[PDB]
């Protein structure tokens, strides 16, 4: 059995229902080295998640699908049992280990749901090996389309929206937005992109490096100074981590703030997302459901005087860095998906259409 | 025979004079049982004649009490069930009737699960040390809150409804479960709104526009929530959904005796003053943040699709 | 020494800094019958305040000024002392007794401030009796002008604003608004007034009776149904209890709600107030400074089942009826005073002009 991770630090009272974990104190130090309770690939992926080596939503989902391929490939059906139920029952401890290492993202949840649906759809009469590699091929097809073909389609749809000589503001790291901008620059568009970043992850440097390598003119500033640069900005492009049933955008913590300030500055806000990241779940705030990263990341290395060094030694001091936030659907204009351009009002409709309804 | 007739009558007069049964879930159950008994205890062979007599008796019901829309919209649900069964068997007479009966049976067994469904869904909408505000009395909302309270600590501010102070008994019921509850007059809604996190309220009827017909004073609460940008949640089951639109209808507000607002003992002024006691009021969809139903959460901008999923568009007039 | 009133009931946590009193448990049951620590007139007025027999702001201020006249009239200077300081020092226990019986209103605060200013301005060389009756005549002049002449001027200014065949919405009891409407009807205006009332005080019946006695067509409904009647209403007229330095209107609890709904319904909001009720104080909410009435008044007599009967026997149950609320200056259009019509933006300017500056 996998032990429970100790919740490091002092949680904010409003977030007492969410877990807070420390990057230093991992979870695999109470597990057998030749792991047997958890599949080797799954413990590998959990350790990679906990340390933060896999960050992007698409990256997390792809790593999850590859680990699941490695799992099912090595899976063998016990006697007097059928794969359909046994495999989906054996996959639950792995999912619990993952969510203990780091809470699952919307892409991961949707991928696991689809995988369980496919496994339960495997025929009772079918043999073992062809069922296994049929599952592998289905995972390959699923990831292939829903990632690369979705990205290409969204890139084309966004290219037919970006005009010449316009300033685009981006926030944080997002593979989809970076690919969109790279393809738009390659196709012939001539624009400049303003990269907005935020502490403590400083993930904006990733898209900044990507843009500079692609040759796109780029500018960089942290999110507090966004109000100063928006007069120049012609458009705001963001990458969603989740799109809920009500049309709200669940993405990085600084997304809703930027959308608000852009609305205040008459700058249309565009969010790029795929259909597999749509979730029937819904929330109205960043408090009901969120993720608390390690509060020790807030500590700034300002030379010789780190102010929040011993923050735990102060009884009335609380630290909190939210990983996600929600933008109300009325602060966002466009959602660019495989189906094309849609309003946030039309997200649940697309959900229905993708529910084979 | 005449048992069916006198039971239909009894129900009509019970709906006309007072509120019976009190809970509109029980009202839905009663009207569905009556519709079943009608479709069983009549000599109908073609589905068209059955639909016609159902529409006639539903017109009589709606005329009995227009403000009680659950009966009418569930009559429309039964009509949609009949249409679906006829399309299945035509796109077959005894099987027709028994299939309609089992359709009504599944509708009824899912009818009593909406309460538990919303109660279960309640947990993922309330966080610790949150300040809820609600107005009036609503069994669904109090179940919501007392189910969220089993694993969370939060405060509920109940605005009493004048004149019918149903909010007082709701506050008492919430305090039973140790849900720290503040009771106030509806006049203090905007004064306290600045310190509220969410607004959770029930409803009597949801219109196709997304607007909802709820107890008087809730429109002011929604305006305050919009002013302070606090999310307004509506925990309404899927049998309060009415395909009618706001101003294509008649008889929206329910006016009761002004004795509730200004008493008879005031004397001579009661011949010079015009007193008005509207029970219900109209809340536009722009002031609702999220709808909570037995299927899950949905934005007001999807209620029309829910209509298309529930009611035939040619039955919106009954 | 006057003992402290026990704070009845369980206060709401956010209002723990304010006192909550019970009407039944008075304060004079621990005082000498031929009262000596407190002047007979002052204890009389405190008892009248605590029982709620004096409710209106103007009524409270006038009763305070009459009790103060009775006090100074019976005051005698001790030997080797001057009236200027001795009288203002002896008036403080009376003010404390009053504020313990019921918190002082803005009109009362301003009146006491002006009285202390006048007392300190009394000449050292002056004798006793003519100083006393000079104080009496100054109080007479002050109340006379600031009440009756202010009311007449505001009535004229409001009459030149009310048009024919227009619906006016009023809230609660206010002597100034009732007088304005009566004078407008007498002058020749033909209108109808909608009276809005709220639990538990039900003070709207007062202005309703006044209007019906004056012959003005009237309608009555409680504040929750205000949204239903505002489509018919042509204008909202309210009576302020206090006007703060920022222009906010501190008045009865249901005033800000009505102003909000009227703004939502494109109905201009007018507030009638005098200059002596202007206060250099300022607040942004109904929480920093307010008054908590007896929570037992919330209990409704719905026949045979009073639901909040034993509310104290429920541990997690709290009752609260706020006596005041603040309307932000942007929800109000006009303020009608002696100087004429002004925006709420111009309240502190009038304060300066009335500071003899």
């Amino acid at each position: 059995q996998v032990p429970t991770r100790k919740d490091y630090g002092s949680k904010v009272s409003l977030f007492s229902h969410l877990p807070q974990y420390s990057r230093q104190n991992s979870l695999t130090q109470f597990m057998s080295i030749p792991s047997s309770v958890i599949h080797p690939a799954m413990v590998r992926l959990g350790l990679q998640y906990s340390q933060g080596l896999v960050s992007g939503s698409n990256a997390r989902c792809i790593a999850l699908l590859r680990a699941l391929q490695q799992v099912i490939q090595d899976y063998t059906t016990p006697p007097n049992e059928e794969l359909s139920r046994d495999l989906v029952n054996k996959l639950k401890p792995y999912m619990s280990f993952l969510t203990q290492c780091r809470p699952l993202s919307a892409s991961m949840h949707n991928a696991i749901k689809f995988l369980n649906k496919e496994i339960t759809s495997v025929g009772s009469s079918k043999r073992e090996e062809e069922a296994k590699s049929e599952l592998r091929a289905a995972i390959d097809r699923y990831v292939q389309e829903k990632i690369v073909l979705a990205a290409q389609a969204i890139s084309r749809f966004a290219y037919q929206k970006i005009s010449n000589g316009d300033v685009i503001l981006v926030y944080g790291c997002s593979s989809l937005v970076s690919r969109i901008l790279q393809e738009a620059w390659t196709e012939g568009r001539r624009f400049r992109v303003v990269v907005v970043d935020s502490r403590p992850w400083l993930e904006g440097r990733h898209t900044l490096r990507s843009l500079v390598h692609a040759g796109v003119p780029a500018s960089y500033l942290l999110i507090p100074a966004a109000s100063y640069v928006l007069p120049e900005v012609s458009k705001v492009l963001l990458g969603a981590h989740a799109l809920l049933a009500n049309g709200s955008v669940m993405s990085r913590v600084g997304t809703a703030q930027l959308a608000l300030v852009a609305r205040a500055h008459n700058v249309p806000v565009l969010v790029c997302c795929e259909t597999y990241k749509f979730c029937e779940r819904v929330q109205t705030d960043a408090f009901v459901s969120n993720e608390l990263d390690d509060p020790d990341d807030l500590q700034c290395k300002r030379g010789e005087h780190v102010a929040l060094a011993n923050w735990q030694n102060h009884a009335s001091l609380r630290l909190l860095n939210l990983v996600y936030d929600v933008t109300p659907p009325e602060l966002v204009d466009l959602v660019i998906t495989e189906l094309g351009m849609i309003p946030c009002s039309s997200v649940p409709v697309v959900l229905r259409v993708k529910s084979s309804d | 025979g005449s048992e069916l007739s006198e039971r239909i009558e009894s129900f009509v007069e019970t709906l006309k004079r007072g509120g019976g049964p009190r809970s509109s879930e029980e009202m839905a159950r009663e009207t569905l049982g009556l519709l079943r008994q009608i479709i069983t205890d009549h000599r109908w062979s073609n589905a068209g004649e059955l639909m016609e007599l159902i529409r006639r008796e539903g017109r009589r019901m709606t005329a009995a009490q227009p403000s009680e829309t659950t009966v009418g919209n569930m009559v429309r649900r039964v009509l949609k069930i009949i249409r679906e069964e006829y399309g299945r068997l035509h796109g077959h007479y005894a099987q027709l009737q028994s299939n309609i009966i089992e359709a009504i049976n599944e509708l009824l067994v899912e009818l009593e699960g909406t309460m538990e469904n919303i109660a279960a869904q309640a947990l993922e909408h309330i966080h610790s040390n949150e300040v809820i505000m609600t107005i009036g009395f609503s069994r669904t909302v109090e179940a919501f809150l007392k189910e969220a309270a089993r694993k969370r600590k939060f405060h509920v501010i109940v605005a009493e409804c004048a004149p019918f102070c149903q909010g007082h008994e709701m506050a008492v019921n919430l305090s039973k479960a140790g849900i720290e509850t503040t009771v106030m007059t509806d006049a203090a809604i905007f004064a306290v709104m600045s310190r509220v996190n969410k607004v959770i309220i029930g409803t009597k009827t949801i219109l196709a526009n997304g607007a909802l017909r709820a107890v008087t004073g809730t429109h002011t609460l929604a305006l305050a929530a919009k002013h302070h940008s606090t999310p307004l949640i509506v925990c309404a089951p899927m049998f309060k959904l009415s395909p009618q639109f706001p101003n294509e209808e008649d008889s929206f507000h329910k006016f009761v005796a002004p004795e509730e607002v200004l008493p008879f003992t005031e004397g001579d002024i009661l011949e010079k003053v015009s007193v008005h006691c509207p029970v219900f009021d109209y809340v536009p969809p722009e002031l609702i943040t999220l709808f909570i139903s037995n299927i899950g959460g949905n934005a007001p901008s999807y209620i029309y699709r829910l209509m298309s999923e529930l009611y035939h568009p040619d039955d919106h007039v009954l």
